[PDB]
């Protein structure tokens, strides 16, 4: 309806804005601190009437190293998403030479379309999120520590300080919720600052497998 | 290369240094210190550890297989 | 004897299962724990392209990548005894037999 779907769209917009900033994309402070009244000012209210369409909420953030790698965040219209929609999304990405997107479904995808999103090349990195798991940012929880993806120069000096192989380092799954939040490829090492109680902060490292 | 481990002798190292050196003095190895009437090789090995007169090298193996060599003369012994 | 034909004496698996698990085990001999998903990603797009022939053992992308990984990682045979390599090898063998 109204006044509940606007709240859900406001929260899952704010959460993907926080997600895109944490991955390192250009997001302003006003776009992070967007209140619900400012959301009803920018986009419409009454989504059942369709003043905010989920087509209208598709954002395009760009990365801070260079503006060549920018990322879509699609909010698809249909509740159950098949391959017919993601082919259209990949045809939109191939025009503007976009190499990465993020589909926020409201019920889950079909497993055929799941294997399709995996089955795209390094030319198209497509990710998927349920709407329900974007109602709160999980990285703001008190138990979730801070995760920092490491450059390949920091992984080299890591494995050189301890004289260590990547087979020996601890693991984090690639379907882990915080690895899916930060959008981490397999093979990358994630620096983790634990809010320890015996020490103040504790640096551990996990590899994405 | 530069030796990047602890300058102190750990408690597990002085046990095995005193064990190896007391086993040497259990054979007729020459005693570097003055025997003040001791008949126990552990007490003689403790006097040799205190006087910094043990020549054995501790080879501290790192878990990749690498090592680094320390004499007991260049480790800091405590009580 | 259960999961094989007794006339032609072949395994009645799909052939992609056999070639994928062969290449994954060849990679896990040299401890390259990274490539067991990379081989799966190669085979899924190769089967999205076209079905495979059984008479050719190589799939032109799996044996090539597997040869690159094994030739790249030569001193990784004595580093294949960690928990992650042993867990992944155990999981692949057990998932095949189940
Ligand atoms: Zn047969």
């Amino acid at each position: 309806d109204d006044e509940e779907e606007t709240y859900r769209l406001w929260k899952i917009r704010k959460t993907i804005m926080q997600l895109c900033h944490d991955r390192g994309y250009l997001v302003t402070q006003d776009e992070l601190d967007q209140t619900l009244e400012e959301f009803k000012a920018q986009f419409g209210d009454k989504p059942s009437e369709g003043r905010p369409r989920r087509t209208d909420l598709t954002v395009l953030v760009a990365h801070n190293d260079d503006p060549t790698d920018q990322m879509f965040v699609f909010f698809p219209e249909e509740p159950k998403v098949g391959i017919k929609t993601i082919k259209v999304y990949c045809q939109r990405m191939q025009e503007e030479n976009i190499t990465r997107a993020l589909i926020v479904v409201q019920q889950g995808m079909t497993p055929s379309a799941k294997q399709s999103l995996v089955d795209m090349a390094p030319k198209y990195i497509l990710e998927q999120f349920l709407q329900q798991e974007l109602l709160i940012n999980i990285t703001e929880h008190e138990l979730v520590p801070e995760h920092v993806v490491m450059t390949k120069e920091e992984v080299t000096e890591l494995l050189a300080r301890y004289k260590l192989r990547e087979n020996q380092l601890p693991r984090i799954q690639a379907g882990d919720p915080v690895a899916r939040y930060f959008g981490i490829k397999r093979g990358q090492v994630v620096k983790i600052i634990r809010p320890s109680e015996t020490a103040g902060r504790y640096i551990t490292y996990r590899l994405v497998q | 290369q530069k030796r990047i481990t602890t300058p102190y002798m750990t408690k597990y190292e002085r046990a095995r240094v005193l064990g190896t050196r007391a086993l040497q003095i259990a054979m007729c190895a020459p005693v570097m210190v003055e025997l003040e009437g001791e008949t126990d090789p552990l007490l003689i090995a403790m006097k040799e550890l205190k006087a910094r007169k043990i020549p054995i090298i501790i080879r501290r193996y790192l878990p990749d297989g690498s090592y680094e060599d320390w004499g007991v003369d260049e480790l800091i012994i405590t009580d | 004897l259960r999961g094989s034909c007794l006339n032609c004496h072949m395994l009645t698996c799909p052939r992609a299962v056999i070639h994928l698990l062969l290449c994954q085990l060849r990679v896990l001999e040299v401890g390259a724990l990274q490539a067991v998903y990379e081989l799966e990603r190669i085979l899924n797009r190769f089967l999205e392209e076209n079905p495979d022939p059984s008479a050719s053992e190589i799939r032109e992308e799996l044996e090539q990548y597997t040869t690159e990984i094994v030739q790249n990682n030569l001193l990784g045979s004595q580093g294949a005894h960690v928990k992650n390599v042993c867990e992944s090898k155990s999981k692949l063998i057990a998932l095949f037999w189940k």
